RNA sequence: GGAGGGGGCUGGUGACUUUCCCCUCUUUAAGAGGGGAGGAAGUUCCGCCCACCCCAUUUAUGGGCAGCGUCCCCUGAGAAGGGGCGGGAGAUGCAGCAGAAACGACACGGCUCCGGAAGAGAUGACGAUGAUAGUGAAAGUUGAGGACUUCCGGAGAACCGGUGAAACGGGCAUCUCCCCUGCCCGGGGUGCAAGCCGGUUUCGGCGCUUAGCCGAAUGUCACCGAAAUUACAGAAGGCGGGCUAUAGCCCCCAUUUU
RNA sequence: GGAGGGGGCUGGUGACUUUCCCCUCUUUAAGAGGGGAGGAAGUUCCGCCCACCCCAUUUAUGGGCAGCGUCCCCUGAGAAGGGGCGGGAGAUGCAGCAGAAACGACACGGCUCCGGAAGAGAUGACGAUGAUAGUGAAAGUUGAGGACUUCCGGAGAACCGGUGAAACGGGCAUCUCCCCUGCCCGGGGUGCAAGCCGGUUUCGGCGCUUAGCCGAAUGUCACCGAAAUUACAGAAGGCGGGCUAUAGCCCCCAUUUU
């Protein structure tokens, strides 16, 4: 248990330094180099069975594996008419992934119901 | 809590609220500030700190750093909308034309000192 | 050129330095060793011109409970050496892979020195066989012949499987000290002049590795300076 | 227990079995003929030549006998059998009958005619 | 942090590495950071910009820590970057 | 008269002169040190190995001594000096000093410093 | 395969034929030989299955007066054999060039067997050196070593100058008879397996030439029939 | 008269000579009289008429006497016909 | 002395059989073969220092060495006018040798003087 | 004594003396018998045995054998000249024409039997 | 030119000794001649000849093998190595957590209709976390004196599910049958230590050998050659195929280098 | 293709050991590097450098060497090996036997002249073993009623001597001078065991070494190569020439053979 937790403290940095090295190389223009780093990061996650950080979770297309720089190779928008969600689409391959916030939208509905009943 | 990169002092925090109220030529919304930074007319982007969920403004610090647009944070979402001119809170406000606040927006550009 | 003997006085140690020897080994054949023998042995080394490496000894205890015990005792000394004629003690000594050398497989068992399967476990564990010369000194005619045919069987297994061989006089008094050249000539007598020369190097190559490991902060063959 | 694995035939020793006979009037014991051979090897071979030859006596009932030596050094140990001259009141003269690679050919060429296989039948029974 | 004990479990990618001893005479003296890593081959880009193919088993590397310098053989560094994190123990002897 | 022509140097034997010393408290005679060497050659070399080595002692006054052996077999006879353990009440331990091709280098390298040439001056005078 | 021994009875002669021997030599070591010993020795040869060649012996007389005497005695027997440790007797024996073999150069002189100049006069006179095995049978440890180093000096002169070598047991009683194979193995022990085989042929090649010379009318290697 | 004892002093010229053994295979089996003689070469003319060159040292000759036949080696027959009459003694041994 | 006389009995036949073999080969036509035999006969005479027979003395020219056959290669005549002598001349080379009998002519002169004085 | 090759009987010896006296067509002298044998007209050559010196008739037997002319010997030199018709002795007589002695000269040709 | 990988070949001649073994011959007992371990003999994953028993005497049924080269996938300095051979139907499994839902589809949440409650007619409710609002409603363009709603429960045509390796829909793996094309027919079970014979527990012989041992033989030296007794390794009824370890030289490829 | 003869080459690299030796260097005494027997070192037939003494200080005289390749002679299967270098004069030797006579020529026997004796004038003497008889008379042609002689002794122009290896005439061998042509000038004697030095009999050092020992070192293994440590053989101040013994391969020649 002690050697498992100390290895998890090591491997938490190994997904952190390899992803931050991928971020500064992706703005250089070498998209094939940044795809190599996260492929090592996606491979080292499943051997230890550890999860990705919440900040670096939405930065990678799940289909191809290119790092998404907002505006450079990524087109992000807020579509909130029907259901509130943000969409990331890779300009290289063309896959589409979305992040709905309906569970956080449900709280402000429930918070405003409690404010109307109290007032 | 997560997307905030630097701690903003309280004495300069009102100066972000003073610059938006003096100018009153602004774009409100999370989509309109994203269109302003990619075109390059936006000189200063003001982001609230107490947003929930954080994903609606998480791309704002990473887009402002690559485009070269100065930005800083404000702790209150409701006070940003009141200085912008709305009763409803706005998550983010970008400035196009300062007008009288052109002398003030250079003093907000000392946030680059807070970056290093 | 490394010698293993028991120090008594200054005059026999002054005699071995005058002829051929470069550095030798203090051989504490007891369960009672301390710094009192260690502060004297540095005075003999700095007396004329010498360097001594002190080692300890354990003998005839159980298989695996001796392994937990001598691993605590080796942290205070330089090297260790295990002897035993029982095959279950000889087999258990090589698995721990922290021992450097092993001696006396011919005087306790009186059947055969090294088995075929015993040499294969000494390969990846890197345990050397130590040859002794105190044995042939006080035998009879046929008794000198029996240990010599046991030694010829130990040379062919150490040559094929590449097991290191280190000679020792295993001396006790002033005059059982021999020179390295007749010891080289006795190993040149048995098999080869080439294999007799490499034995003296494996005597030397052990004491550099054991010293440099505990000299500085070296862990798993990695040294850290600056 | 004392059990050693037998060496492979590439690594095992090469041996020959010396059939001989002591032809005289007096009698000899098994403990006497193992001693006079061992005294003969230390005089001719020396202490170094003994390990090269590995002499061994297996069995002695008749004036005949079977002796073990190496395959490369049958020639030197056969001269060791003839140089021993006397045993304390009485001469020695060993006459060899022949050598072979096994007990099976040595027991039927000069010693006898039939084959007894005694090592197999006393090990499993006792 | 980067320690000499956990340097066998550390990721070599993103560390300045120079080689002091090698059997091949060309590979001695090059300095740079490691970009990619395979089982028995390190990829180091120089400050000049030349990508050089370095096998691990034939040379010894000098790693640059936060200030410190550590000398570790590449014979301890056998393995892919995936399975080296979990459990890889190697024993070397200088004979 | 007994006179033999010396063999030519192509046919003559190749020899080395072993300088040694017996370091002890008790004293040894010339007849004792020629006997303990001859008992040591018959145990180690054997009767066959003695003619191959041709051991000979020339001179013994001090605890030092000079011994003769063949050039090819200096290695086997040096192991014969160390295996002899005792002489009837008292141990033996021969320490060698070095070997050379002649008396002239062996007498000045380890034994002494000067050169006496005694074999020439006692033959023509006596 | 030729043996030289002294016949006493029938049983030891019947024993040597059963093992390896083909034909052997009667060795009359006396100055009194007649046909009485010759009529008995043909009865032992025709007893089981054998062929015997009888020879005589002379010992320790003068140099040149012995040569005129034994040349009369050789006309009645088959072969002769001269022994002597004195060098003036050893030198005078080879010049007469009618003797076949010579023995004992090591027990009478006790200094050296064959000289360098003695081997060169044996070349054109064709006199062989005979090696003896009766000597090593009743010596001591160092005494066996001295005759063996004398024999090794006699082998190198007979190999370089091509002098024939014939072995003999030189036996006296029933049990000093040896087999040829250990005698071959003892000569294989000394120098070579090739030179040990040629010695048995020079034992054979002598007794054919001496027989065929006096068999028919052969004078100076020329035979006349019809 | 011609005797086997004086055949080494006898003149070979005018005697029928045939060869039984020789190292060369062609010289075995020829019969004829000797016409000329040198030191180590006999000259024999056949009944066919072919002059054949025969060395002495390599073969053995069978001489035809008045009725008798004598077998003598040519190794005893070394020498010119001049000095062989005066004194020539040779010793041979079959080893 | 005994070995010298027995060798002289041998060598008297060696000049006799070698000369008679030269005589029968000289009529065959091979004059070079007959010259070889007498050259061996002239050589073997001077080593032993023995003399030629009186019959075979006048048969050989002393210059060249060819056997003289009377009429074939030899022209013999009796010239008795001035001094009585017979002359042999070789037809091959051309040398001239003569045999005077003046000492035998002197006896018949002395024999006829004793017959005239007695009568 | 030397040049005589065969012993002549006494009964045939007078028949040589009878053949020369009957014919009387003969050549006398040592030179004239040599000229007769090389031409081949001589059928029989008679040589005296008691000549001295022997060299004057020594070539007569060797020349008669090669030419194939039969010859025999007579013991007396004086009786040869008396049968030839001279008071002085002649050493040798050769016959050219026998005449009445042609029956006799075939009987003298049995000297070839005396030759073998 | 240097570490390495793959493929091929691995003996011949002469001498000694029947006391290294077998076989044959003659001969005053011993001699002469010939032959004598491999590419894996190791590993036992196989088949057949050979044997023995059971059912059957059948290409009617049915059983067994193959779909190669090529191509596909994975790993290394990318030469090379390893595995597999098409389709249809049925069943089970993809845990745990996460996700509306985890292998067939669904229920559930956004959309529409009905019922109940709350606020309100130049006001108030809501809305830049998106307002009346459209499109094949994944996605994308839109962006406010815009503006009539918000919540809960029930029923339904169409579209879409923040996770995770992998989803209103197609995959992956295993097992069993029916669809194919070609060839061959006794089908299973054990196995030479099988099986048979004198013997009748045990033993000897056979099965057994152009090496044929069994208390397990096949030896030593020299040399041309360069393929050589060096590495790995040693027969036990034979043959064929696959895997495993490597010496010497030849051929091919790579990297460093120039 | 097989016995044989002659000529040429005969080591290099790597490892071990200063306990195989020498030399050099540094260095907590031992390590590292380099070198280590030949074509004959054997044989002593030579010379010189090097040393010492005597005479001489001379190319005036005189001394020393060479006349090679080529050619001549002898011996073997006739390739090959060995010996010698022109001429003139003088002396000795070619024994013994044989021959008139044996090394300069002669005496002597056949030829001529003189003296003595014997026989004789159509006779007798002699003569086919040669008669009156010739030729530059060695040799060769001649050959009878041919025909006047035969013997001994002495003196002389021309020609020829049965033997023997070799002769009224030319050779051979040795020794000493005078004739030649070219080159070089101290001439002899001994010799490193010479000679010199501390020493003052004896010993150590020098003479001594790109191996330099001296009671006499130069070792062992592997390999390319094929010239290799195999044959013969082992330095003792160095170099040059000649003779002697032979291994391995290359080149040349012969015989047998086809
Ligand atoms: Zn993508
Ligand atoms: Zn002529």
């Amino acid at each position: 248990k002690f050697l498992e937790k100390k290895l998890k403290k090591i491997a938490y940095e190994r997904i952190d330094i390899l992803m931050s090295l991928a971020e500064e190389e992706a703005k250089k223009g070498n998209w094939d180099r940044a795809k190599r780093y996260v492929y090592l990061a996606r491979r080292i996650a499943m051997k230890m069975r550890i999860r990705f950080p919440k900040k670096w979770k939405r930065r990678i297309c799940k289909k191809c594996g290119t790092f998404l720089l907002y505006g450079r190779n990524a087109r992000v928008r807020i579509k909130s008419k029907r259901y509130p969600h943000v969409v990331i689409t890779c300009l290289e391959c063309g896959a589409i992934y979305r992040i709905p916030m309906i569970r956080e939208k449900k709280e402000k509905r429930r918070k405003k119901l409690e404010e109307r009943l109290k007032a | 809590a997560v997307y905030v990169k630097f701690k903003v002092p309280e004495e300069i925090q009102k100066e972000l609220l003073d610059a938006v109220a003096k100018a009153q030529k602004i774009k409100k919304g999370a989509n309109e500030v994203t269109k302003a930074v990619e075109r390059g007319i936006a000189k200063l982007v003001i982001i609230a700190e107490d947003v929930k969920p954080e994903e609606v403004v998480a791309h704002l610090p990473y887009l402002c750093e690559e485009k070269g647009i100065p930005y800083a944070y404000v702790a209150s979402k409701q006070d940003l909308g009141k200085a912008a001119g709305l009763e409803v809170a706005a998550s983010s406000v970008a400035i196009i034309n300062e007008g009288d606040a052109e002398e003030l927006k250079v003093l907000i550009e000392k946030v680059n000192v807070l970056k290093q | 050129r490394i010698d293993i003997n028991r120090i008594e006085k200054e005059e026999d140690i002054k005699l071995l330095k005058e002829l051929k020897w470069n550095g030798f080994v203090f051989y504490q054949y007891d369960d009672e060793f301390s710094k009192d023998r260690y502060e004297e042995v540095k005075a003999i080394a700095e007396s004329y011109k010498l360097k001594v490496y002190s080692g300890v000894k354990i003998k005839t205890e159980s298989s695996k409970q001796l392994r937990d015990k001598v691993k605590k005792f080796r942290n205070k000394c330089h090297i260790i050496l295990i002897e035993g004629g029982v095959l279950k003690i000889n087999r258990a000594a090589v698995e721990l892979h922290d021992v450097d050398i092993l001696s006396t497989p011919e005087l306790g068992r009186k059947d055969s020195g090294i088995d075929h399967v015993l040499a294969r476990l000494a390969s990846n564990h890197r345990v050397a066989i130590e040859l002794n010369f105190k044995t042939l000194l006080n035998k009879d005619g046929y008794e000198r012949a029996r240990t010599l045919l046991f030694f010829r069987n130990n040379l062919k297994l150490a040559k094929k499987f590449d097991v290191p061989v280190v000679i020792s006089t295993d001396a006790e008094n002033k005059y059982q000290i021999k020179n390295p050249y007749d010891l080289r000539a006795f190993l040149n007598t048995l098999v080869e002049p080439l294999y007799a020369k490499k034995i003296m190097e494996t005597a030397y190559k052990i004491c550099d590795f054991r010293d440099y490991l505990m000299r500085d902060n070296v862990v798993r063959y990695g040294v850290e300076i600056i | 227990i004392e059990m050693l694995k037998t060496l492979p035939p590439t690594l095992r020793e090469k041996k020959r079995y010396i059939a001989f006979k002591i032809l005289y009037d007096e009698e000899l014991k098994e403990g006497e003929v193992v001693n006079l051979i061992r005294k003969a090897v230390l005089e001719y071979y020396g202490s170094w030549g003994t390990s090269k030859a590995n002499p061994w006596l297996v069995y002695y009932d008749f004036p005949y006998g079977i002796l073990r030596c190496q395959r490369d050094n049958v020639d030197y140990v056969k001269a060791s059998l003839i140089l021993i001259r006397e045993f304390k009141e009485k001469p020695v003269n060993i006459i060899c009958l022949g050598v072979s690679g096994t007990i099976r050919k040595a027991k039927i060429k000069f010693l006898g005619i039939k084959k007894p296989k005694r090592w197999f039948v006393i090990r499993r029974e006792r | 942090m980067i320690t000499p004990h956990n340097i066998l479990r550390h990721e070599l990618i993103g560390l300045k590495v120079e080689i002091v001893e090698a059997k091949n005479k060309a590979m001695i003296g090059i300095k740079g950071k490691v970009v990619d890593e395979t089982r028995n081959t390190l990829v180091i880009e120089k400050e000049d910009g030349r990508e050089v193919v370095i096998p691990k088993d034939i040379a010894v590397f000098l790693f640059q820590l936060k200030g410190c310098k550590v000398k570790v053989d590449g014979r301890l560094l056998i393995g892919r970057p995936e399975e080296r994190l979990k459990k890889k123990i190697k024993i070397l002897y200088p004979y």
